[PDB]
RNA sequence: UCUUGGUGGUAGUAGCAAAUAUUCAAAUGAGAACUUUGAAGACUGAAGUGGGGAAAGGUUCCACGUCAACAGCAGUUGGA
RNA sequence: GAUAACCGCAGCAGGUCUCCAAGGUGAACAGCCUCUAGUUGAUAGAAUAAUGUAGAUAAGGGAAGUCGGCAAAAUAGAUCC
RNA sequence: UGUACAACGGGGUAUUGUAAGCAGUAGAGUAGCCUUGUUGUUACGAUCUGCUGAGAUUAAGCCUUUGUUGUCUGAUUUGU
């Protein structure tokens, strides 16, 4: 029972849920849903995703 | 499978049917493993035998070197692409497909693996464990 | 009630969880409580 | 009670005219009106506005607005009135939005 | 009422996963109590 | 009643396709008695018949 | 597997599903899903579902009256 | 002068010679949308079982299918190399 | 004639991804006014920033409801 990180959004993921990457340079992925999964996969920077964990810290929102 | 695998399995879903061409991450010149048939198969009318992380495969080689092609040699699974489920509900999946050829005993030919290698196939062959750096 | 004494080793196994989902099943929830989901999203525009 | 009436009143049409055919959502939101009124006022006989009509059909066969907001009117049927001597008028009512809005009773007054 | 998903520990020795955590599809069956209204006697006759 | 030969006379007459002519619905009593030319042009004199003006094409997007 | 005519079961069955699509109100009427008008939505989208013609048809054109049959539902409508 | 006036048993998705030809997109008389004009005709209503017909999408594999890659997918314009 | 049911409304939950409007000394710049700034001005300007994890949708087979407005005796048949 550890909740895992999103890698993508940062969102907080619990047991179960979404699916763990291995990229070939064999480091670990950890998407939470479908929607960090997808768009990690279109080449999106989490960044300019205007809900997602590093948009927020970039954009100063909720500190 | 068969003999030379130290310990079970639990079940993984199987990504490889036959006739599925996977990368070979050793250094024994082969660059890609077409998988033949799978060992341990259950016989079932149409299905097609398909291959496994940490199965043990039989399998030639269509790119690589020349003394490597045109011959049947067991190949062990290390990498999957298609997501399984662990019994801790994880999901994961690699990038590729990628397996090491092997003796019919579980002997390595190659003595490094480029890459990552399921923990499950690490666990089930210690010689892929031994020449395996990260294990996922 | 089962039919037959069971001694299967899968039975007579003591069971104690440690931790039960409670998210939202009505999607891919993400917060197992409304206090987690108030903590980690901080305060909204919603009224008071 | 009281016979004739007015009523005004929001029908949700999204969740009526959920998965219906495409060709179909204007024709089906004309006669989910006509169930909607024969629920409120009772009465078979539902004339519904032709500026209703307008409304309904405003963006094209399978555009039809999530909320309406009806005005429908019980009355009185006239010059040798059917089988029910009650009918309901079903008015359009001139809202920037449908939402968030109860049922009120207007009085003619 | 539906399912859930749990966590707990496995305590299955000579398993691969002993003492490590599993995560299990559970049923959730809302039970309230119930009232006994009623007894019914059955004879054993030799039609049943 | 029958006014399909009161809006092709009229089509004819004020010049524009029968998509183009508006009879009265109110005034459908005395339109009816208009089987003639001439008493369609009086209907268009009185505004009983009413030429319905061009749908807008506008070329302001393209220019 | 006669000839001509008549009649059944199948059977109120198969079916009446190409060509984006109809809807509201009023009028007429015994009767309106289908007629007429208005409103609305749409389509052909100028190598058109638009305006004319050749061959062929022959009155189908137009008006009034009418709805037994015909328009494989209906019909107050119609190339009837 | 034809998805009802012709021929095809008939008000048959068939066939039958030709003139005129608006705006945009675009290379274009293409496809798509609109103006003028025209039509809104084709039995309807309700429901959303199976099997169909027409259209789709599919994890991992990628012709192992099959007589045979049949069908589908993939490619696609233009500029430069 | 109810710890009733319905239609709306409220809350939750969820999906998407920050609405419209207003503002800015943000904006590649360009064209004018110059009583020429140097965080001038007028016009035009993809985009960006703030209000704003906003706005929209949320049962149609999601959950919940002290709200609002209604509804609650039509028909047929059955006997040892
Ligand atoms: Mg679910
Ligand atoms: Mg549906
Ligand atoms: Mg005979
Ligand atoms: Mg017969
Ligand atoms: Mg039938
Ligand atoms: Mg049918
Ligand atoms: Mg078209
Ligand atoms: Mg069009
Ligand atoms: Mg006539
Ligand atoms: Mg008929
Ligand atoms: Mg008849
Ligand atoms: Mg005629
Ligand atoms: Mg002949
Ligand atoms: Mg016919
Ligand atoms: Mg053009
Ligand atoms: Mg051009
Ligand atoms: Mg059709
Ligand atoms: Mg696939
Ligand atoms: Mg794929
Ligand atoms: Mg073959
Ligand atoms: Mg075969
Ligand atoms: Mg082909
Ligand atoms: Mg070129
Ligand atoms: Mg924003
Ligand atoms: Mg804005």
């Amino acid at each position: 029972m550890k909740v895992e990180i999103d890698s993508f959004s940062g969102a907080k993921i619990y047991p179960g849920r979404g699916t763990l990457f291995v990229r070939g340079d064999s480091k670990i992925f950890r998407f939470q849903n479908s929607k960090s999964a997808s768009l990690f996969k279109q080449r999106k920077n989490p960044r300019r995703i205007a809900w997602t964990v590093l948009f927020r810290k970039h954009h100063k929102k909720g500190i | 499978s068969g003999n030379g695998a130290q310990g079970t399995k639990f079940r993984i879903s199987l990504g490889l049917p036959v006739g599925a061409i996977m990368n070979c991450a050793d250094n024994s010149g082969a660059r890609n493993l077409y998988i033949i048939a799978v060992k341990g198969s259950g016989s079932r009318l149409n299905r097609l035998p398909a291959a496994s992380l940490g199965d043990m495969v039989m399998a030639t080689v269509k790119k690589g070197k020349p003394e490597l092609r045109k011959k049947v040699m067991p190949a062990i699974v290390v990498r999957q692409a298609k997501s399984w489920r662990r019994r801790d509900g994880v999901f994961l999946y690699f990038e590729d497909n990628a397996g090491v050829i092997a003796n019919p005993k579980g002997e390595m030919k190659g003595s490094a693996i480029t890459g990552p290698v399921g923990k499950e196939c690490a666990d089930l062959w210690p010689r892929v464990a031994s020449n395996s750096g990260v294990v996922v | 009630k089962s039919l037959y004494t069971n001694t299967s080793r899968k039975a007579l196994e003591e069971v104690s969880l440690k931790w039960i989902d409670t998210a939202s099943k009505f999607g891919k929830g993400r917060f197992q409580t409304p206090a987690e989901k108030h903590a980690f999203m901080g305060t909204l525009k919603k009224d008071l | 009670l009281k016979d004739v009436v007015t009523r005004e009143y929001t029908i949700n049409l999204h969740k009526r005219l959920h998965g219906v055919s495409f060709k179909k959502r204007a024709p089906r939101a004309v006669k989910e009106i006509k169930k909607f009124a024969k629920l409120h006022m009772g009465t078979d006989d539902v004339r519904l506005a032709p500026e209703l009509n307008q409304a309904i059909w405003k963006r094209g066969v399978k555009g039809v607005e999530y909320r309406l907001r009806l005005r429908i009117s019980r009355k009185r049927n006239e010059e040798e009135d059917a089988k029910n001597p009650l009918f309901s008028y079903v008015e359009p009512v001139l809202v920037a939005s449908a939402k968030g809005l109860q049922t009120v009773v207007v009085e003619e007054d | 009422a539906g399912m859930t998903t749990i966590v707990r520990d496995l305590d299955r020795p000579g398993s691969k996963f002993h003492k490590r955590e599993v995560v299990e599809a559970v049923t959730v069956v809302d039970t309230p109590p119930v009232v006994v209204v009623g007894v019914v006697g059955y004879v054993e006759t030799p039609r049943g | 009643a029958n006014l399909r030969t009161q809006k092709r006379l009229a089509a004819s007459v004020v010049g524009v396709g029968k998509r183009k002519v508006w009879l009265d619905p109110n005034e459908t009593s005395e339109i009816a008695q208009a089987n003639s030319r001439n008493a369609i042009r009086k209907l268009v004199k009185n505004g009983t018949i009413v030429k319905k003006a061009v749908t807008v094409h506008s070329k302001s997007r393209t220019r």
